[PDB]
RNA sequence: AUGAUGUCAUACUUAUCCUGUCCCUUUUUUUUCC
């Protein structure tokens, strides 16, 4: 029974709906709830196949380390017509580019993530790591206030939200730095 | 693959992965001569009774099977 | 062997002319048009010469683009690729995406050939292939992983492994599909990443997905744990977690719980 | 039926037997042609069915 | 055990009940060696020989007796060949007592043609006509007749195979896929032959057509089943038009459905094997390696008493020719399967007492097996060894031939171990040496060839001091075959290190200078070749100057390929020996030679270059 | 250290011709040895002795003068106990003593 | 080689190209196609995707004006072909069409 | 149809022909030769003497394993000498 | 809001391919004469 199933684990939360269906369950209960180990990944029996471009259509093409971004060649790159690339070849012009050696001997010597706890899934980007208490910056612009946000004065009178219950914000009964006002 | 004894599958049982590991976890006290002797001092015996006892549960180890 | 006798203008006029020289339908006159390309750019120097090699229109598959991508990893050992990378980084920005794979796979080569060297670059690289390793299209996921194989090995005990697992996050989604050369590429991915990262690690991502109800995962993991299981056999005693004996079976190995 | 075919295609074959690099329309012809030497039965069998058929 | 002798007379007279096979008696008692070992094992192999269903009643009982007496201390199949034979007895005698064309009957009639078709007689009369239509061919042909036209003005039906695009039939092929041209559509196994025809999309097309046709076919393997495809396989792989590349396709899509189907073929085994065997001894080389690899992916793919049980009757064909790549598939199946897996077989066989044929069969297997598994025989060697030695001394010839013949391919693979295995084969063959005249003597003389270099300088210094005798006098034979054997002999013979120069440099170079160096030689290739390392050889062992200063007066003369010959085997000499040993005048008629010869090229090759 | 991998034990014939190594299990495997023809110590290729589920308690070299040498091998075979849910080959299981020709003619290892 | 089945890519490509630059220049538009020369895209326009064609059933006035002219003028398909306002590939296909039909 | 024989590694050391001549034979690569090929003589013996692993021609040279299978440890399976899967001649 | 079935179509992958290769198919009623 998937009821009583859960009596038998320090941490019955980590068995699931097709986890009654497991041929060992009576183990994997105490395999998945192990120390440091981590989760499955979660795109299965979702059959999408793992991805699609909703969302991935709004992402940059890309963006340099900044100890990259110093150096200048990113200026240097940048159009031509057919005739002048075959006059490309019997002209040619040598050192476009003509980097520093001395830059490119220092930059990534004289200048120059996530922890284990952490797996990657499909969607999931910002979200967990904008939370009741967590606010951006600009967004605190409209809101105009010089270094609580100023409705955690409402959270003191009408009680802390149904919606995220287990939510302590600054100053009321949670005991704050920079922008993020609750916990 | 198979001939690599060892080697899991999908419908590897749990008696059959464990004992497995366990073998495997007694040829490294027969290889290793420290931790051999390590077992030798705590529970007291020569290194060959404690090779001995090793090597008669090698085939039991957890006991009879399901 | 001589090199200094011709002038320079000369030589990148043979440059434009060895760019379609790749053409070839024989593998053997490729493999001398890549070296010579590496000795001319000895000559000259890398800027120019891998910039003339980005130019490349990509315009046919295999039957050569990769060939131009062995050039750039090949000029980028000619003088140091400590010069030559953030070129390259840069270049990815293209939309254009067959490019982009392609300096994935210079990426690739860049590190077999580089070898020890990699264990400053790790961290330029590392960025970046965590947006090509987040998927666009398969053949990022791919290249990227394979990259990740290649690094994995030449950076082997330098210390480094941190910034290996980060990027080992985002390879181990990859682990489910069933195309031919993206199961393969990522299996030499999780093959090295073992080797760098030490087995505890990985074996700690691959314990629960032995016994999980679903015929997948299991065959998965379970050829992954294979994998993992093959080599470095000796190794693994430690990391196997305690697991309680039941009615008929003893399953604590009581031997680690002997004290002094 | 053979003899007739060889005797036309060689017919055709006999314009361009000093082959400069001609152009695509005649490069189209002499593939083609050359196509019926290695398969006769197919080029004869479509050749009837346009006889039976095709009015445009 | 006695009882297992008078136990072998109660199994004979049971088995034989259930006539006269040896062979399956023999294969049963075939357990006896491992005794007290024999298992259920020998359930399984004779469920397939004899029928399954008396195959449960006869180990039963064999079982029951064998453990009591211990403690107290298909056929249809084999029934077909007996007819034919029989029949063959029939007809030959008919004429010592006096082909395609001998008359039919109607069973035999409803025997050829495939199912759904009438048999017709339109009247009485016209039959009658049909009758005399023989005495007629003559009487009517000598009679009045004619035909004429007349001038009139004048629908046109035909098919070819229209669907979308279905490419082409040639003119042949439509016997085969006449039933894809009738374009009835859309009304069971009708329509899966019908939509099998995806054949025809395989043999004739554009490459992508037979490349997505051919996956496609792939994995349908499990659907449509083995018998349907071979069905409509066997026929086109068995056509008399087959072209090369055609051929091979149809092998591919064979081997890409045996990858799949494995407990399905068993009843289809003979049924492709009749047709695969013909790949073994083909012109073709890459035919040759194709046709092993398909006969090892169907033993291994069916069962090895499927495999057995299936292919017994071919041992006593008529024909040699199914003998022989019948031996040769023995051989590929026997590397599937490993060989003590089939060894009681074997043995079995060479002991069958009904004729010699099977024997000569079985001692061929031996031999083919040593071919293809070659150096890995190691092991059995013995065992191998133990069942040929009794045909050595056989009252049939070919059995001793193809014996002794064995023998050397054995020891060629046995290249230097297992000299006491050969051990007691030899005395007979020393013998045998001194009596025989023709092509026996010469595969004697193979086989001592091949084993002289696994004895010891000592005792084969003796044996090899009589071999060199019989050596010498056999040069002058005009068989090739001859000439081949005692060639390669001399190489072995005389590039032991325990043989003296002095007496090579006078018994032999003169004769093998003068019978050997000949224009029959060099145009062949085998010759060619053989005679270039031998040479090699005899220069490693007596020196340089005297092989080189003899054969370049050759250099000069006239044919090339000759030529070639003596150039190339210059070219290996001073490769190895070194040039050190050569004088002057001799050089300066090697320079010239090689100048002169290199002058006259009448194609492109190497040779003459790194000469 | 392995369950399969050979260098666990090691024997040698007294007259040194060939050297037997040994794992725990599954493979056994012999290195012929022959001084070359300046009497230096030339060594030979492998060969295998594999005997599946076979547990090797000790291997000792075997005193046979100019013959086919010959090894004791201590061995047990647990697939008896996997096979027995009882338990009853636990017991009754005892462990067998086999002796391993070496043979130099015909350069295999048998049982 | 070149010869082949037109595309529903290569056609409504055929249709871009030949609206970008005009019906008279048929080798710059085969140029942009793979697989096919200039004369098959100018005869593939003419013969079938041209918008002026009409495709679709014929009324029976166009029957009968087919038929007559048919029996007019034996096997010339190109000259009654734009008496009746329809392509000569089509009224062909009608026509053996009505005879299978009718018979 | 093209598979790997993987026979007892012996002392017999690797011939690779004009083709296949740089290649190190698992990962395909050219790159950092290091260590040394061994094959049985099962595998390599005779008309194999000198013998290609690969194409069948005649070895002018000794393949060199690269760095990567040296540290996957993959250098010491079974014999890698390619069998076609009829035989290897 | 991506399931199944279709011989539509295009991109793409694998430093895969394109030059290697003929060598044991030699099978027959034994039969080379100072
Ligand atoms: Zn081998
Ligand atoms: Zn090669
Ligand atoms: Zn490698």
């Amino acid at each position: 029974t998937v009821a009583e199933l859960k009596q038998l684990v320090a941490r019955p939360d980590v068995v699931e709906m097709h986890d009654v269906t497991a041929q060992d369950p009576k183990l994997l209960v105490h395999l998945k709830a192990t120390r440091n180990s981590v989760p499955v990944p979660r795109h299965w029996c979702f059959k999408r196949k793992y991805l699609q471009g909703k969302r991935g259509i709004e992402k940059p093409p890309f963006e340099l380390p900044d100890f990259i971004k110093r150096t200048g060649i990113q200026e240097m790159r940048e159009q031509k017509t057919m005739k002048s690339k075959m006059r490309e070849k019997v002209r040619p012009k040598m050192g476009k580019i003509d980097i520093d050696y001395q830059k490119l001997h220092d930059a990534f010597f004289k200048w120059q993530l996530t922890i284990h706890g952490d797996l990657y899934y499909e969607g999931k980007e910002f979200e967990t790591r904008k939370k009741p208490g967590d606010l951006s910056d600009e967004l605190r612009i409209s809101l105009g206030m010089p270094v609580p946000p100023p409705w955690l004065i409402a959270m003191q009178r009408y009680g802390p939200p149904p919606s995220y219950p287990n939510l302590k914000i600054p100053g009321l009964n949670s005991p704050l730095y920079g922008d993020v006002f609750g916990t | 693959q198979s001939k690599y004894i060892g080697t899991g599958h999908a419908d590897t049982t749990k008696w059959e992965w464990l004992v497995n590991q366990h073998r495997d976890s007694y040829c490294s006290y027969m290889g290793h001569f420290d931790l051999l002797n390590y077992f030798a001092i705590a529970e007291n015996e020569s290194k060959a009774r404690v090779r001995f006892n090793l090597m008669e549960k090698m085939l039991q180890p957890c006991g009879p099977p399901a | 062997r001589g090199a200094e006798y011709v002038s320079a203008r000369e030589w990148m006029r043979i440059c434009f002319e060895l760019l379609e020289l790749l053409k070839a339908h024989k593998k053997a006159i490729r493999r001398a048009t890549v070296n010579t390309f590496g000795y001319i750019a000895k000559a000259i120097g890398p800027h120019d010469v891998l910039a003339t090699l980005l130019n490349n229109l990509k315009v046919q598959e295999r039957q050569n683009r990769v060939c131009t991508t062995v050039a750039i990893a090949i000029v980028a050992e000619t003088c140091s690729p400590f010069t030559v990378l953030p070129a390259l980084m840069n270049e990815y920005r293209v939309p254009e995406l067959n490019v982009q794979n392609g300096v994935l796979k210079s990426l690739s080569f860049l590190f077999e050939y580089i070898g020890e060297m990699g264990k400053d670059y790790i961290y330029a690289v590392t960025p970046l292939l965590e947006d090509a390793l987040m998927d666009r299209d398969l053949v990022h996921r791919q290249t990227a992983s394979a990259v990740v194989q290649h690094m994995s090995l030449g950076v082997y005990g330098f210390g480094c492994e941190d910034s290996l697992n980060h990027l080992l996050n985002y390879v181990w989604p990859n682990v489910f599909e069933t195309s031919p050369h993206v199961i393969q590429a990522v299996m030499g991915a999780l093959e090295g990443l073992r080797v760098a990262i030490g087995p505890c690690r990985m074996l700690q991502y691959c314990l629960q997905g032995l016994f999980h109800p679903a015929r997948k995962v299991r065959d998965v993991y379970w050829k992954i744990y294979n994998s993992i299981y093959i080599g470095s056999q000796d190794a693994l005693i430690a990391h196997y977690p305690r697991i309680y004996n039941d009615d008929k079976n003893t399953y604590i190995r009581y031997e680690l719980d002997y004290i002094l | 039926d053979t003899k007739l075919l060889i005797l036309a295609l060689e017919r055709l074959k006999e314009a361009y037997s000093v082959k400069s690099r001609l152009n695509q329309s005649q490069r189209e012809e002499l593939g083609l042609i050359e196509q019926a030497y290695d398969n006769p039965h197919e080029a004869l069998s479509r050749i009837k069915r346009h006889l039976l058929t095709q009015r445009a | 055990a006695e009882k297992a002798k008078a136990g072998e007379l109660k199994v004979v007279n049971g088995a034989a009940a259930s006539d006269q096979t040896p062979g399956a008696t023999p294969k049963k008692l075939s357990s006896w060696d491992q005794a007290e070992t024999p298992g259920h094992t020998p359930s399984l192999r004779w469920d397939e020989t004899p029928g399954r269903a008396k195959g449960s009643e006869t180990p039963g009982a064999t079982p029951g007796s064998k453990i009591w007496d211990p403690t107290p201390s298909a056929e249809t199949p084999r029934t077909d060949r007996g007819g034919d034979s029989i029949g063959e007895t029939p007809t030959p005698g008919a004429s010592k007592r006096k082909e395609r064309n001998r008359p039919l009957s109607d069973e035999e009639l409803d025997a050829m043609f495939p199912e759904g078709y009438k048999v017709l007689p339109p009247p009485a009369g016209y039959v009658p006509i049909r009758t005399p239509a023989r005495k007629l061919t003559a009487t009517p042909t000598p009679l009045g007749g004619m035909t004429g036209f007349h001038m009139q003005t004048e629908m046109k039906s035909v098919n070819d195979q229209p669907s979308g695009n279905l490419p082409f039939l040639k003119p042949d092929d439509i016997q085969y896929f006449d039933k894809l041209l009738v374009d009835v559509d859309e009304s069971e196994e009708q329509k899966e032959r019908k939509i099998m025809k995806l054949l025809l999309k395989i043999k004739n097309g554009t490459p992508p057509m037979r490349k997505a046709a051919l996956r496609q076919i792939t994995d349908k393997a499990r659907e449509f089943g083995a018998g349907p495809l071979f069905n409509q396989i066997l026929p086109l792989l068995m056509s008399p038009t087959l072209e090369d590349q055609e051929r091979h396709l149809l092998v591919k899509v064979i081997d890409r459905i045996l990858y799949k189907l494995d407990d399905l073929v068993r009843p289809y085994v003979h049924k492709i094997l009749v047709v695969i065997e013909p790949l073994l001894i083909d012109e073709d080389y890459y035919a040759r390696v194709e046709g092993r690899e398909i006969i090892s992916n169907l033993a291994k793919a069916a069962g090895l008493a499927t495999m057995i049980s299936t292919m017994r009757p071919d041992i006593d064909n008529m024909d040699e020719y199914v003998r022989n790549t019948t031996a040769r598939a023995f051989a590929v199946v026997a590397s599937a399967l490993g060989i003590p897996s089939l060894l009681p077989f074997l043995k079995a066989v060479c002991k069958s007492k009904k004729s010699w044929q099977a024997r000569h069969t079985g001692i061929k297997i031996v031999q083919q097996i040593a071919i293809l598994m070659g150096c890995a025989i190691l092991p059995h060697l013995r065992s191998l060894v133990e069942i040929i030695e009794h045909g050595l001394v056989d009252e049939q010839q070919k059995v001793r031939t193809i014996s002794a013949l064995a023998i050397a391919a054995l020891a060629e693979a046995a290249t230097p171990y297992g000299i006491e295995s050969f051990d007691s084969v030899l005395k007979p063959l020393w013998k045998g040496i001194r009596q025989h005249r023709g092509k026996g003597l010469a595969a004697f003389l193979k086989a001592i060839g091949y084993l002289i270099p696994l004895m010891d300088a000592e005792y084969a210094n003796y044996y090899t001091r009589e071999v060199m005798l019989i050596l010498i006098r056999e040069f002058q034979s005009p068989d090739e075959e001859m000439k081949k054997i005692v060639l390669k002999v001399v190489k072995q013979c005389c590039g032991t290190d325990g043989v003296e120069a002095n007496y090579i440099k006078t018994e032999i170079l003169p004769p093998f200078f003068k019978h050997f160096w000949q224009h029959r030689m060099a145009l062949d290739r085998r010759n060619y070749r053989q005679l270039v390392d031998t040479t090699v050889e005899l220069a490693n062992k007596v020196g340089a100057a005297e092989i080189i200063s003899r054969i370049v007066d050759d250099l000069k003369d006239e044919a090339e390929q000759y030529r070639k010959m003596v150039m190339e085997t210059i070219e290996k000499i001073m490769g190895n020996l070194g040039a050190a040993d050569i004088d002057h005048k001799l050089e300066e008629q090697l320079i010239d030679g090689i100048l002169y010869a290199f002058q006259e090229q009448t194609t492109e090759d190497s040779v003459m270059l790194n000469g | 250290c392995r369950r399969i991998v050979p260098g666990q034990f090691l024997a040698v014939d007294p007259k040194g011709r060939a050297v037997m190594i040994s794992a725990i299990e599954k493979q056994k495997l012999v290195y012929i040895l022959n001084r070359d023809a300046a009497a230096r110590l030339t060594i030979s290729s492998p060969l295998e002795a594999h005997k599946a589920n076979t547990l090797v308690y000790h291997v000792v070299g075997v005193d046979v003068g100019f013959e086919n040498p010959m090894f004791a091998c201590l061995e047990m075979d647990y697939e008896e106990a996997d096979n027995d849910p009882t338990g009853e080959a636990a017991a009754n299981t005892q462990q067998t003593l086999t002796f391993y020709e070496l043979d130099l003619g015909l350069n295999h290892v048998v049982r | 080689i070149k010869g082949g089945v037109w595309r529903n890519t290569e056609d409504e490509i055929l249709k871009a190209a030949v609206m970008k630059y005009g019906k008279n220049q048929w080798s710059r538009i085969a140029s942009l196609l793979h697989r096919k020369s200039a004369k098959q895209c100018k005869a593939r326009w003419y013969e079938w995707l041209d918008p002026s064609i009409k495709k679709t059933e014929w009324s029976r006035e166009e029957e009968e004006k087919l038929l007559h002219l048919a029996k007019l003028m034996p096997t010339q398909w190109r000259t009654i072909a734009p008496i009746i306002g329809r392509t000569a590939a089509q009224c062909l296909e009608h026509y053996e069409f009505l005879l299978d039909k009718a018979a | 149809d093209l598979i790997f024989c993987r026979k007892q590694a012996g002392v017999a050391i690797g011939r690779l022909c004009e083709k296949c001549d740089g290649k190190c034979v698992i990962c395909d690569s050219y790159v950092r030769p290091c260590t040394l090929v061994r094959i049985c003589d099962e595998c390599n013996y005779g008309s194999y003497q000198g013998r290609c692993v690969i194409c069948g021609g005649p070895g002018v040279s000794d393949a060199y394993y690269c760095k990567e299978c040296t540290i996957q440890e993959k250098d010491r399976d079974g014999c890698p000498k390619i069998v076609n899967l009829g035989s290897s001649k």
